[PDB]
Protein backbone atom coordinates (compact mmCIF):
# COMPACT_ATOMS: atom_id res chain seq x y z
CA UNK A 1 0.00 0.00 0.00
CA UNK A 2 1.00 3.33 -1.21
CA UNK A 3 0.10 7.06 -0.76
CA UNK A 4 -0.66 7.68 -4.53
CA UNK B 1 -8.32 12.70 -2.10
CA UNK B 2 -6.89 11.03 1.28
CA UNK B 3 -7.44 7.45 -0.42
CA UNK B 4 -3.84 4.82 0.08
CA UNK B 5 -3.51 2.97 -2.69
CA UNK B 6 -2.77 -0.94 -3.47
CA UNK B 7 0.15 -1.26 -6.23
CA UNK B 8 -0.56 -4.96 -7.42
CA UNK B 9 -4.30 -4.49 -7.55
CA UNK B 10 -5.03 -4.02 -11.50
CA UNK B 11 -2.19 -6.52 -12.25
CA UNK B 12 -4.06 -8.95 -9.69
CA UNK B 13 -7.44 -8.22 -11.47
CA UNK B 14 -6.19 -8.83 -14.82
CA UNK B 15 -4.52 -12.15 -14.17
CA UNK B 16 -7.88 -13.18 -12.29
CA UNK B 17 -10.14 -12.06 -15.31
CA UNK B 18 -7.46 -14.36 -17.63
CA UNK B 19 -8.29 -17.56 -15.33
CA UNK B 20 -11.95 -16.71 -15.81
CA UNK B 21 -10.99 -16.41 -19.46
CA UNK B 22 -8.91 -19.89 -19.65
CA UNK B 23 -12.10 -21.86 -17.54
CA UNK B 24 -14.45 -20.30 -19.81
CA UNK B 25 -15.91 -18.72 -16.87
CA UNK B 26 -18.73 -15.56 -17.91
CA UNK B 27 -17.57 -15.62 -21.27
CA UNK B 28 -20.20 -13.33 -23.36
CA UNK B 29 -19.07 -13.76 -26.66
CA UNK B 30 -17.39 -15.54 -29.37
CA UNK B 31 -14.83 -13.65 -32.15
CA UNK B 32 -14.79 -15.41 -35.55
CA UNK B 33 -11.75 -14.90 -37.53
CA UNK B 34 -11.73 -17.33 -40.56
CA UNK B 35 -12.53 -20.35 -39.18
CA UNK B 36 -11.22 -19.77 -35.83
CA UNK B 37 -13.30 -18.98 -33.11
CA UNK B 38 -12.44 -17.35 -29.33
CA UNK B 39 -14.41 -16.59 -26.58
CA UNK B 40 -13.71 -13.58 -24.16
CA UNK B 41 -15.59 -10.88 -22.00
CA UNK B 42 -17.15 -8.20 -23.62
CA UNK B 43 -15.85 -5.92 -20.97
CA UNK B 44 -12.21 -6.47 -21.04
CA UNK B 45 -12.40 -6.42 -25.25
CA UNK B 46 -13.77 -2.95 -24.83
CA UNK B 47 -11.64 -2.06 -22.35
CA UNK B 48 -8.49 -2.92 -24.24
CA UNK B 49 -9.62 -2.14 -28.37
CA UNK B 50 -10.95 0.97 -29.37
CA UNK B 51 -12.60 -1.22 -32.36
CA UNK B 52 -14.53 -3.39 -29.78
CA UNK B 53 -15.69 -0.14 -27.70
CA UNK B 54 -17.45 0.74 -30.47
CA UNK B 55 -19.31 -2.03 -31.16
CA UNK B 56 -20.37 -2.77 -27.59
CA UNK B 57 -21.65 0.81 -27.20
CA UNK B 58 -23.99 0.08 -30.06
CA UNK B 59 -27.56 -0.04 -28.90
CA UNK B 60 -28.13 -3.10 -31.67
CA UNK B 61 -24.23 -4.92 -31.39
CA UNK B 62 -23.99 -5.15 -27.77
CA UNK B 63 -26.29 -7.99 -27.54
CA UNK B 64 -24.63 -9.67 -30.39
CA UNK B 65 -23.38 -13.25 -28.71
CA UNK B 66 -20.89 -13.70 -32.10
CA UNK B 67 -18.98 -10.82 -34.12
CA UNK B 68 -17.29 -11.94 -37.36
CA UNK B 69 -14.21 -10.01 -37.75
CA UNK B 70 -12.93 -9.05 -41.26
CA UNK B 71 -11.65 -12.02 -43.49
CA UNK B 72 -8.20 -10.36 -44.14
CA UNK B 73 -7.41 -10.63 -40.55
CA UNK B 74 -5.48 -13.26 -39.56
CA UNK B 75 -6.07 -15.81 -36.70
CA UNK B 76 -3.25 -15.48 -34.91
CA UNK B 77 -2.44 -12.32 -35.35
CA UNK B 78 -5.70 -11.84 -33.11
CA UNK B 79 -4.56 -14.86 -30.97
CA UNK B 80 -1.28 -12.88 -30.16
CA UNK B 81 -3.24 -10.11 -29.27
CA UNK B 82 -6.17 -11.50 -27.20
CA UNK B 83 -3.55 -12.81 -24.85
CA UNK B 84 -1.60 -9.26 -24.93
CA UNK B 85 -5.30 -7.63 -23.51
CA UNK B 86 -5.82 -10.48 -20.90
CA UNK B 87 -1.52 -10.85 -19.53
CA UNK B 88 0.08 -7.19 -20.70
CA UNK B 89 2.20 -9.25 -22.97
CA UNK B 90 3.14 -9.31 -25.99
CA UNK B 91 4.64 -12.37 -28.16
CA UNK B 92 6.17 -10.09 -30.81
CA UNK B 93 8.30 -12.09 -33.40
CA UNK B 94 10.19 -11.59 -36.91
CA UNK B 95 7.75 -14.20 -38.61
CA UNK B 96 4.09 -12.16 -36.68
CA UNK B 97 5.34 -8.82 -36.48
CA UNK B 98 3.58 -7.61 -39.98
CA UNK B 99 0.17 -10.14 -38.73
CA UNK B 100 0.54 -8.38 -35.56
CA UNK B 101 0.95 -4.74 -36.45
CA UNK B 102 -2.26 -4.71 -39.14
CA UNK B 103 -4.62 -6.91 -36.33
CA UNK B 104 -3.76 -4.29 -34.20
CA UNK B 105 -4.31 -0.85 -36.30
CA UNK B 106 -7.98 -2.61 -37.09
CA UNK B 107 -8.81 -3.66 -33.43
CA UNK B 108 -7.37 0.10 -32.82
CA UNK B 109 -4.69 -0.86 -29.99
CA UNK B 110 -2.71 2.26 -29.70
CA UNK B 111 0.08 1.36 -27.74
CA UNK B 112 0.82 -2.22 -29.32
CA UNK B 113 0.54 -0.21 -33.05
CA UNK B 114 2.93 2.58 -31.39
CA UNK B 115 5.51 -0.67 -30.71
CA UNK B 116 5.11 -2.73 -33.83
CA UNK B 117 6.27 0.19 -35.70
CA UNK B 118 9.36 1.06 -33.33
CA UNK B 119 10.56 -2.52 -34.09
CA UNK B 120 9.98 -2.13 -37.64
CA UNK B 121 11.80 1.08 -37.82
CA UNK B 122 14.75 -0.74 -35.95
CA UNK B 123 15.54 -3.45 -39.19
CA UNK C 1 8.50 -16.76 -23.07
CA UNK C 2 10.15 -13.64 -24.91
CA UNK C 3 7.10 -11.60 -24.73
CA UNK C 4 7.99 -7.55 -24.18
CA UNK C 5 5.12 -6.16 -21.39
CA UNK C 6 3.34 -3.27 -21.70
CA UNK C 7 3.51 -1.74 -17.86
CA UNK C 8 0.42 0.46 -17.68
CA UNK C 9 -1.49 -1.97 -19.37
CA UNK C 10 -3.56 -3.64 -16.10
CA UNK C 11 -4.03 0.04 -14.41
CA UNK C 12 -5.40 1.43 -18.03
CA UNK C 13 -7.83 -1.87 -18.46
CA UNK C 14 -9.08 -0.87 -15.00
CA UNK C 15 -9.68 2.78 -15.71
CA UNK C 16 -11.89 1.92 -18.34
CA UNK C 17 -13.67 -0.59 -16.48
CA UNK C 18 -14.79 1.74 -13.69
CA UNK C 19 -15.13 3.99 -17.09
CA UNK C 20 -18.00 1.36 -18.41
CA UNK C 21 -19.51 1.08 -14.74
CA UNK C 22 -19.76 5.14 -13.91
CA UNK C 23 -21.94 5.01 -17.42
CA UNK C 24 -23.68 1.54 -16.45
CA UNK C 25 -22.39 -0.12 -19.32
CA UNK C 26 -22.72 -3.94 -19.77
CA UNK C 27 -23.31 -4.05 -15.67
CA UNK C 28 -24.78 -7.53 -15.28
CA UNK C 29 -25.61 -7.53 -11.61
CA UNK C 30 -26.90 -5.19 -8.58
CA UNK C 31 -25.79 -5.84 -5.22
CA UNK C 32 -28.55 -4.98 -2.78
CA UNK C 33 -27.14 -3.91 0.69
CA UNK C 34 -30.17 -2.83 3.01
CA UNK C 35 -31.98 -0.24 1.33
CA UNK C 36 -28.78 0.92 -1.08
CA UNK C 37 -28.56 -0.44 -4.65
CA UNK C 38 -25.22 -0.94 -6.66
CA UNK C 39 -24.44 -2.19 -10.06
CA UNK C 40 -21.24 -3.80 -11.39
CA UNK C 41 -19.94 -6.18 -13.29
CA UNK C 42 -19.86 -9.84 -11.85
CA UNK C 43 -16.41 -10.80 -13.44
CA UNK C 44 -14.48 -7.38 -11.75
CA UNK C 45 -16.73 -8.90 -8.67
CA UNK C 46 -15.34 -11.89 -8.60
CA UNK C 47 -11.89 -10.69 -9.66
CA UNK C 48 -11.77 -8.67 -6.41
CA UNK C 49 -13.96 -11.04 -3.55
CA UNK C 50 -13.35 -14.39 -2.32
CA UNK C 51 -17.10 -14.31 -1.62
CA UNK C 52 -18.00 -12.74 -5.43
CA UNK C 53 -16.40 -15.49 -6.43
CA UNK C 54 -17.80 -18.39 -4.84
CA UNK C 55 -21.18 -16.69 -5.44
CA UNK C 56 -20.80 -16.37 -9.83
CA UNK C 57 -19.14 -19.72 -9.72
CA UNK C 58 -22.23 -21.48 -9.00
CA UNK C 59 -24.16 -23.32 -11.62
CA UNK C 60 -27.11 -21.47 -9.97
CA UNK C 61 -26.13 -18.18 -8.64
CA UNK C 62 -23.96 -17.64 -11.75
CA UNK C 63 -27.38 -16.71 -13.76
CA UNK C 64 -28.90 -14.16 -11.09
CA UNK C 65 -29.28 -10.19 -12.00
CA UNK C 66 -29.75 -9.32 -7.95
CA UNK C 67 -27.72 -10.50 -4.99
CA UNK C 68 -28.43 -9.17 -1.80
CA UNK C 69 -25.85 -9.19 1.38
CA UNK C 70 -26.42 -9.71 4.96
CA UNK C 71 -28.54 -7.04 7.16
CA UNK C 72 -25.40 -6.73 9.25
CA UNK C 73 -23.42 -4.99 6.28
CA UNK C 74 -23.28 -1.44 5.94
CA UNK C 75 -24.30 0.60 2.46
CA UNK C 76 -21.13 2.93 2.90
CA UNK C 77 -18.33 0.31 3.69
CA UNK C 78 -19.79 -1.65 0.75
CA UNK C 79 -19.41 1.78 -1.73
CA UNK C 80 -16.10 2.23 -0.72
CA UNK C 81 -14.66 -1.06 -1.21
CA UNK C 82 -16.53 -1.54 -4.53
CA UNK C 83 -14.84 1.96 -5.67
CA UNK C 84 -11.11 0.04 -4.21
CA UNK C 85 -12.16 -2.87 -6.62
CA UNK C 86 -12.95 -0.67 -9.49
CA UNK C 87 -9.74 1.96 -9.00
CA UNK C 88 -7.36 0.02 -6.27
CA UNK C 89 -8.14 3.22 -4.36
CA UNK C 90 -9.30 3.20 -0.49
CA UNK C 91 -10.68 5.82 1.13
CA UNK C 92 -10.05 4.61 4.55
CA UNK C 93 -10.98 7.01 7.43
CA UNK C 94 -11.02 6.85 11.34
CA UNK C 95 -14.90 6.85 10.76
CA UNK C 96 -15.23 4.01 8.23
CA UNK C 97 -12.51 2.10 9.14
CA UNK C 98 -14.69 -0.92 11.53
CA UNK C 99 -17.54 -1.13 8.70
CA UNK C 100 -14.56 -1.35 5.74
CA UNK C 101 -12.94 -4.16 7.73
CA UNK C 102 -16.05 -6.06 9.01
CA UNK C 103 -16.93 -5.24 4.81
CA UNK C 104 -13.70 -6.66 3.54
CA UNK C 105 -13.76 -9.98 6.30
CA UNK C 106 -17.45 -10.87 4.84
CA UNK C 107 -15.74 -10.21 0.87
CA UNK C 108 -12.91 -11.89 1.54
CA UNK C 109 -10.80 -9.11 0.10
CA UNK C 110 -7.40 -10.28 1.98
CA UNK C 111 -5.25 -7.29 1.20
CA UNK C 112 -7.49 -4.74 2.79
CA UNK C 113 -8.55 -6.76 5.33
CA UNK C 114 -4.50 -7.13 5.94
CA UNK C 115 -4.20 -2.76 5.47
CA UNK C 116 -7.58 -2.36 8.30
CA UNK C 117 -5.51 -4.17 10.87
CA UNK C 118 -2.52 -2.51 10.77
CA UNK C 119 -4.13 1.02 10.72
CA UNK C 120 -6.17 -0.02 13.62
CA UNK C 121 -2.95 -1.44 15.71
CA UNK C 122 -0.92 1.70 15.12
CA UNK C 123 -4.02 3.56 17.02
CA UNK D 1 7.19 -1.58 -22.90
CA UNK D 2 9.76 -3.36 -20.78
CA UNK D 3 11.56 -7.10 -20.65
CA UNK D 4 9.39 -8.87 -18.00
C1 LIG E 1 -12.71 6.65 -24.70
N1 LIG E 1 -13.53 6.16 -23.55
C2 LIG E 1 -14.31 7.19 -22.81
C3 LIG E 1 -13.56 4.78 -23.15
N2 LIG E 1 -14.38 4.38 -22.10
C4 LIG E 1 -14.48 3.06 -21.85
C5 LIG E 1 -13.79 2.13 -22.61
CL1 LIG E 1 -14.01 0.51 -22.32
C6 LIG E 1 -12.94 2.59 -23.66
N3 LIG E 1 -12.09 1.74 -24.31
C7 LIG E 1 -11.27 2.02 -25.46
C8 LIG E 1 -11.51 3.04 -26.42
C9 LIG E 1 -10.53 3.43 -27.36
C10 LIG E 1 -9.28 2.77 -27.31
C11 LIG E 1 -9.02 1.74 -26.35
C12 LIG E 1 -9.98 1.34 -25.42
C13 LIG E 1 -7.62 1.23 -26.56
C14 LIG E 1 -7.09 2.13 -27.70
O1 LIG E 1 -5.97 2.16 -28.20
N4 LIG E 1 -8.14 3.00 -28.10
N5 LIG E 1 -12.83 3.91 -23.92
C1 LIG F 1 -8.53 -18.73 -6.68
N1 LIG F 1 -8.79 -18.64 -8.16
C2 LIG F 1 -8.29 -19.78 -8.98
C3 LIG F 1 -9.46 -17.53 -8.76
N2 LIG F 1 -9.70 -17.53 -10.13
C4 LIG F 1 -10.45 -16.52 -10.63
C5 LIG F 1 -10.96 -15.52 -9.82
CL1 LIG F 1 -11.94 -14.36 -10.46
C6 LIG F 1 -10.65 -15.55 -8.42
N3 LIG F 1 -10.95 -14.49 -7.60
C7 LIG F 1 -10.82 -14.41 -6.18
C8 LIG F 1 -10.81 -15.52 -5.28
C9 LIG F 1 -10.41 -15.40 -3.93
C10 LIG F 1 -10.01 -14.12 -3.50
C11 LIG F 1 -10.01 -12.99 -4.37
C12 LIG F 1 -10.41 -13.10 -5.71
C13 LIG F 1 -9.54 -11.78 -3.61
C14 LIG F 1 -9.21 -12.35 -2.22
O1 LIG F 1 -8.73 -11.78 -1.25
N4 LIG F 1 -9.53 -13.73 -2.22
N5 LIG F 1 -9.90 -16.55 -7.91
CL1 LIG G 1 -2.75 -1.11 -26.73
CL1 LIG H 1 -8.00 -7.03 -1.54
Amino acid sequence: WVIP
Amino acid sequence: DSCIQFTRHASDVLLNLNRLRSRDILTDVVIVVSREQFRAHKTVLMACSGLFYSIFTDQLKCNLSVINLDPEINPEGFCILLDFMYTSRLNLREGNIMAVMATAMYLQMEHVVDTCRKFIKAS
